[PDB]
């Protein structure tokens, strides 16, 4: 199917896979990072059913599965799982056998090692890959964003990295690991909506949760007067439909989910919030640096795509930043997909031609080398 | 009896031509229907999410 | 011939019955769509002509 | 002509035997789950005259017979009337042997093991069998109905067992089995009848009841209004022949008997009803599970050949059912008999060949290798 | 018949009731949470019988009753239930009357809002109870138990809460609430008695059910092993007298009741179990909370009475602790009365007080008041 040994290109978390190819502006196949397996007696015979489900299969089929993400917290566990989600994702969407293809990764420094070399090592002892990348996220939002400068607030499903990088450098002893992310925040909503009487406890209703959460709530300038009127009146409720005919109404309980990464508090965390991360960041770096960084903080990955999310947390900042100096947030419509794109213009770059690990060097350090090689 | 039961299946094989008839027509009515909230659901979330997108400017 | 009348009949009557419901359904589907229609393409569309103004300035 | 060793299917109710062999698409013969016997002294001699009488042969003589059904709510207690009943009709009407042919019985999931373990017993120890498989009667209906999904209503002779299935799966919390059926329906009948100044008491009596409700009563789709007109008028009487060419002519009895399923109370149960009990199985299935039940209302069994019932089952369905939610109900002509088909379908299956218990296995593990072959 | 002007404490949950007056270290007297109705046609006349008979009264007389309780999982929703419950309670059987006392009612803080809002408003609006405190179930148990700090499961008919509790102070991001309850476990018992032989559908039934299940039930130490023997021989079988002199005996089935609790997958409910819920409550805290909740393993409410509870729960969780730390169930005669206890204890300390919502602050309020005065 390709005409070149492009790279093959995969962000994959603890939420969503994205995949594609090298050269593109965006992954071909998006899939959850979800193996899928029945909880229930079968009955009936003849009837196929797999032993295990995978990406969009395992959400097709949930009504009667469990459903479990192999990488939680922005880090791979569980390898046997991670190798059934890189076939789907890289060949039976793409078509594409990483054999005869490089392939990018994703993460972050403050990621622990073993979710580097496991990704590195399953796509060379499983896969056969020829060569191998592991990137920071970071990198790669601020290439597909057109920037060398900023701080990347990746707010995703199971971690927040914010990594700050300056002129193409990584700051790591800057970097913020919050525990807080949008599977925390599906939580906090799972909980609130109970107080109004809708409980969400099984695989479906967690999967429930969060696609309530993706499509009705929002994050607004001023929590104190968005709450204001939402407790007060019902003109800023919105129904969403529980694919069963049920309908749940939701009030200020619509930013309050989002509100928790202005609030960590709300999940038990001893945090301010994103905003307070992401000005730790530039704090902790020397003023020469901060500078440029204020003035480019990047949204990328999960939770970018919350109504409000880019201009709140420019709110949010500005308040704590120094005056006179300019704070503005870099949030294109390629938010979210930034880290892709990133992956894609990094994989194809002339002069990463020479950043890869090739097989050789893999064979002969083991699945260690990532360490050596990466970042 | 011979007549009035070839009365009775004619129109009761009739009638249930009528009643597939009606009842298909009831299915594309429903396929169209569906077709239609599909478009009025398309039309209002495009929209809502655009303003939403564009509720600012 | 009795019976198959009466079965004949029961299928005439079901089908004229079976009509009855899809002569009801046929026309819920009919108003329903006709409502469906009426209320979303009128609507959303209206929705796109509010966005010619919704959008402009 | 049977030159293969085929399955025979045997579907045996309180009610009705069903059966034939593996491969037809309907039983061959009606064995009405009966023993028959004389409840007169004999003053001529050299009458032949048996001891008891099986099947047809009870009904054709039961002028001087009580007739004894082996079945109570679908359990079988007369083990030895079933083994007559079952050799007359696998030898006379299937012109089979089972010691030839493995052999499929049925039951509802919850009918207590005993039942189970006997018929597994007793056509390995009595026929001989060279192989058993005791099937779920839902199940059955779904094969013969082309579904996999849905909650499958046995409103049969027996007992009411309502079960939902998704996906091939059994779902077996929410089964929600009534002490409601065809037998209830037959005695409820004989007390109104006697109310219109018809006694009907002894077996000849209760064997014309159960005729004239198959062939006069229905359910309709709304009660109060149809008993309005039906007490009030005529026009909605039906005349029955009674065997001595006597006439009874019922008015809205012809109905109130049926509704005894909508209102169980009409029989003493502490009851809603099956389009209850059907939806709640649809209710107590997961969240993601319940827009698949709700379009797939299944019928299995009989009374579902009750005029009006397709209709009154969706309907009420439908109003005890959210908005949004579509639902549909599936009553196919493969009524009163979809179970046999069923089996038929079940016992043929390619992926079904492993399920059957063999005699080895059989003589090896006991009766009680039935809970670990077949359910 | 008390002496003096003292607070009334009521724990009146899905299951039963308890209730007696702040001060005291048990009820009066449990009831039943049930109002009962008549389910049959009089033929008699001048028989008195009322429309509705409540608490003992209801089952009392419940051979021609249908019973339902108010609360559904700890939701009241059948309010004017609740209010007679509330009436018989305090005004025949502790024989008091609330206009001249304050109420202390009873909740989980994650239990939907509306309960806690109408326990509030009618204790206020229908009884005019000087005051109200509507109490957190978990602070009760601890307060019964000698603790402040421990994971509180109580277990009960409803929802069990099971939520971590160090120095007074909730640990809310740890509660791993779950829909698995003593409800559930009826119904469970009752569909494999079924299976048994000995099938129960009606409300005297499911009342006989529920008499079998804690008489009968246990836990044991070893499920499989237990199951090994007790599936195997009558040496574990336990008969129970039915109020009609009939009698089952019952077997495992005596210990796969409360074994639901630990495999939730017995009732289709997707849940790790109650033992793995109390580890992840742990796991969930801090390191330096860790190791106090390991010690203390605090129980209240039903099926903490079953036998071998509160050492299979020690069991479960000490073999998935780690070494060193000691792991401790804390499982006192004060089973099941803890919430009551712990009620009269909050009701009367003197710190406590204050935290009474006063008539004429209710009044001015509103129901909302609830949630500004209790949690």
């Amino acid at each position: 199917d390709e005409d070149e040994t492009t790279a093959l290109v995969c962000d994959n978390g603890s939420g969503l896979v994205k995949a594609g190819f090298a050269g593109d502006d965006a992954p071909r196949a998006v899939f959850p990072s979800i193996v899928g397996r029945p909880r229930h007696q079968g009955v009936m015979v003849g009837m196929g059913q797999k032993d295990s489900y995978v990406g969009d299969e395992a959400q097709s089929k949930r009504g009667i599965l469990t459903l479990k993400y192999p990488i939680e917290h922005g880090i791979i566990t569980n390898w046997d799982d991670m190798e059934k989600i890189w076939h789907h994702t890289f060949y039976n969407e793409l078509r594409v056998a990483p054999e005869e293809h490089p392939t990018l990764l994703t993460e972050a420094p403050l990621n622990p090692k073993a979710n580097r070399e496991k990704m590195t090592q399953i796509m060379f002892e499983t896969f056969n890959v020829p060569a191998m990348y592991v990137a920071i996220q970071a990198v790669l939002s601020l290439y597909a964003s057109g920037r060398t400068t900023g701080i990347v607030l990746d707010s995703g499903d199971g971690v927040t990295h914010n990594v700050p990088i300056y002129e193409g450098y990584a700051l790591p002893h800057a970097i913020m690991r919050l525990d807080l992310a949008g599977r925390d925040l599906t939580d906090y909503l799972m909980k609130i909506l109970t107080e109004r009487g809708y409980s969400f406890v099984t695989t479906a209703e967690r999967e429930i949760v969060r696609d309530i959460k993706e499509k009705l709530c929002y994050v607004a300038l001023d929590f104190e007067n968005e709450m204001a009127t939402a407790a007060s009146s019902s003109s800023l409720e919105k129904s969403y439909e529980l694919p069963d005919g049920q309908v749940i109404t939701i009030g200020n309980e619509r930013f309050r989910c989002p509100e928790t990464l202005f609030q960590p508090s709300f999940i038990g965390m001893e945090s301010a919030g994103i905003h307070e991360t992401t000005y730790n960041s530039i704090m902790k770096c020397d003023i020469d640096i901060r500078k440029d960084l204020y003035a480019n903080n990047v949204m990328s990955g999960g939770t970018t795509m919350y109504p409000g999310i880019a201009d709140r947390m420019q709110k949010e900042i500005t308040a704590l930043a120094p005056s006179t100096m300019k704070i503005k947030i870099i949030a294109p419509p390629e938010r979210k997909y930034s880290v892709w794109i990133g992956g894609s213009i990094l994989a194809s770059l002339s002069t990463f031609q020479q950043m890869w690990i090739t097989k050789q060097e893999y064979d002969e350090a083991g699945p260690s080398i990532v360490h050596r090689k990466c970042f | 009896l011979s007549d009035k039961l070839k009365e009775a299946e004619t129109r009761a094989e009739f009638a249930e031509r009528s009643v597939t008839k009606l009842e298909k027509s009831i299915d594309d009515l429903e396929d169209e229907l569906y077709a239609q909230k599909l478009k009025y659901k398309a039309i209002s979330e495009e929209l809502d999410h655009a303003l939403n997108d564009m509720t600012s400017i």
